[PDB]
């Protein structure tokens, strides 16, 4: 299964983010991550662990290893704001709760 | 589609229609999402078609499919209050040497409301 923490994030743009994930069980590097902008479908970005979808900024890196993963965003834009999803298959294929990116704003 | 109001016990059968690529050689699942944004795998089939479900679901979801038109189904049984969710479809890939396991999206949703 996965924990995702943490759950709200405040962040300025310009700024970096990271959130993490971790597993029960031993699950190699199989491990996706999702964004769901607000009013549409998810989207994936990193799967396999660190591997940015054909389409994805660089901006967005995955990494982990045993059960924690993580999901870093070096510059905050404004178009990441939404709700990421850690994603982990190599077990059994289930989603963690959510993390909501909201952007600081003036 | 397919999706709708539904009374308790209820039952439903959810379609997605896929287009361009084939259910011949790509593999769709089924997931939802609660209205507390909450993200939950309903139903997936393996490649070589084996087909597994939480317990949840188990024994009143059944995931099924036509290579050849094109057509991926939930069908839904005994609904519970808990089912109320927006259901979507994806396709997997594995790209990387192990299981096809991340559902690839391409659904727009369709909210089922069991009340």
């Amino acid at each position: 299964l996965m924990t995702q923490i943490p759950s709200l994030l405040s962040a300025s743009v310009g700024d970096r983010v990271t959130l993490n994930c971790k597993a029960s069980h031993n699950i190699n590097k199989n491990l996706e991550w999702y964004q769901q902008k607000l009013g549409e479908a998810p989207k994936l970005l990193i799967y396999y662990a660190n591997n940015l979808q054909t389409g994805i900024s660089s901006r967005f890196s995955g990494s982990g290893s045993g059960t924690d993963y993580t999901l870093t965003i070096s510059s905050l834009q404004p178009e990441d704001v939404a709700t990421y999803y850690c994603y982990q298959y190599n077990s059994g294929h289930t989603f963690g709760a959510g993390t909501k990116l909201e952007l600081k704003r003036a | 589609s397919g999706p709708g109001l539904v009374q308790p016990s209820q039952t439903l059968s959810l379609t997605c229609t896929v287009s361009g690529f084939s259910l011949t050689s790509y593999g769709v699942s089924w997931v939802r999402q609660p209205p507390g944004k909450g993200l939950e795998w309903i139903g997936t089939m393996w490649n070589d078609g084996d087909t597994d479900y939480h317990s949840a679901l188990r024994s009143r979801l059944s995931i099924s499919r036509d290579s050849s038109k094109s057509q991926v189904l939930l069908k839904m049984n005994s609904l519970q209050t808990e089912d109320t969710a927006m259901y979507f479809c994806a396709r997997s890939q594995l790209p990387g040497y192990n299981l096809r396991g991340w559902f690839v999206y391409w659904g727009q949703g369709t909210l089922v409301i069991v009340s």
